[PDB]
């Protein structure tokens, strides 16, 4: 699930995300076009595991990524200790189970669409209003009413506490 | 003879006994140290090499830490003399490494405090020279050697295989 | 290096191995044809890291291997707890830094050459005699004489202890 997702949606933020957890039901509530969904889908992740993920192929044929990884590796971001991120780079190339490189291109393209929408203030805030208006489902009142009726066998507001005495 | 970096503390401890107990002059004690000690390395790639946090040394061995710091400074002054302005060479060659905490590279301490450094097979010894301690090799190639490992013919032939031993005899 | 390598060579065993450590100097001493050298060379390992190792490609296109891995995975070797080797299989397909699949074909072919030589007792033992005769270098006497002269500045047999007194 995720609940941070829900907090940003209610407070006027647009969402850049993958099609998993809360993002799915958030897309379904507000329409996927009002969200910046990108990258591998659950089934695509599975299909990449069938092919076998070779992160090297991505690093080799994506120049903006190769430059970024080389800087991290060569010590451009760590001049005094240039091998500080060796284990990060080693992981991204050989043991990356979370397919960071495989989703980089899709993520970059998706961030460009974010950049083009922010460039137009009015259409940015219009999409925001569409998000906020469709977030009502993600109230814990709704969740708790659900638990109460379908699990606990209690009805909300069947107990009415009256004003106290001092 | 230092079989790996496990007995690496031999360098600052010999320095300690000579200078603090035996009242020998620092420089003399150091030239004595380097000539008595030799180091054998058994590993490939520099990340397998033994490191200790300096904080652990601050508590357990405060005098050895002082000696290590003095050995390192004098060693980097020498490197600074031979290669002036080479700031990254100083960081690579230092016995103390920076990171999430300061650490003492015991292998670097062994190289600096030994007259000889050997690998255990011909190509491994070439890796020890050219990759593991590249910068140290550039400064003192003659220090670096090879001593291809061996097994004892008594236990690993005469004892375990007397039948084969007799047929050869 | 390795010293177990040396022990088998002196005691009449033939060696199946890669071109690394002691095996290299053992090949050089007895001639590589008298040893069962196989698989990736140091430089080939490096070249596979440049390509990127995709163990899935090996499992997919090597039928004898696919059958073996599937048995391990499905619980053929562990009927009562069929997910016992899940982490072994997961490692061989996604995190195998030691390139087990990449060397399987070369290793199988090499074991067949071992099988064909054992089928001929006389030529097996001839190769053995060639190994034993060229193992003399791997005596710790040689190593120690080397340390003594090139490092310690002592000469062996300069000290001659005379028969004792009871
Ligand atoms: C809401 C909230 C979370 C939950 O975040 P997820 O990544 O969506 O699980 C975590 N921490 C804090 C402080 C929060 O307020
Ligand atoms: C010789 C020997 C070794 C060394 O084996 P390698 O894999 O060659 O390092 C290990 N254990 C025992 C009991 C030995 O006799």
């Amino acid at each position: 699930s995720g609940t941070g997702n829900m907090k940003f949606m209610l407070n006027g933020a647009l969402t850049i995300g993958t099609m998993d957890g809360a993002n799915v039901e958030m897309a379904e509530e507000a329409g996927a076009e009002n969200l910046f969904i990108f990258g591998l889908r659950v089934e695509d992740v599975e299909a990449l595991d069938r092919k076998g993920y070779n992160a090297r192929e991505y690093y080799d044929h994506l120049p903006e990524l190769k430059q970024a990884v080389d800087q991290i590796s060569s010590g451009f971001f760590s001049p005094k200790e240039p091998d500080c991120f060796k284990d990060i780079v080693n992981m991204l190339m050989h043991h990356d189970r979370f397919k960071v490189f495989a989703d980089y291109e899709a993520y970059m393209q998706c961030q460009a669409q974010v950049d083009q929408l922010y460039r137009n203030p009015k259409e940015w805030t219009k999409k925001v209003i569409r998000n906020i208006a469709c977030s009502g489902k993600f109230s814990s009142d709704r969740t708790i009413t659900e638990y109460a009726r379908e699990i606990w066998g209690v009805e909300p507001s069947d107990l009415q506490i009256p004003p106290p005495n001092i | 003879q230092l079989n790996d970096t496990h007995p690496a503390l031999s360098i600052p401890e010999l320095m300690r006994i000579l200078v603090d107990v035996e009242k020998v002059d620092w420089d003399k004690a150091w030239e004595i140290t380097k000539k008595t000690c030799a180091y054998t390395n058994h590993t490939v790639l520099p990340e397998a090499l033994e490191r200790w946090p300096v904080s652990m040394f601050e508590k357990l061995l405060p005098r050895h830490l002082e000696i290590i710091y003095a050995i390192n400074q004098r060693h980097l002054d020498h490197v600074a003399a031979l290669f002036p302005g080479d700031v990254d060479r100083l960081r690579r060659m230092s016995v103390i490494e920076e990171g999430d905490c300061k650490r003492i590279n015991m292998a670097h301490l062994c190289v600096i405090g030994s007259h000889a450094v050997n690998g255990v097979a011909r190509i491994h010894s070439e890796i020890v020279k050219q990759s593991v301690f590249k910068d140290f090799y550039e400064l003192e190639p003659e220090k670096f050697q090879n001593k291809t490992n061996g097994i004892t013919p008594r236990r690993w032939l005469l004892l375990c295989n007397p039948g084969l031993a007799d047929t050869i005899v």
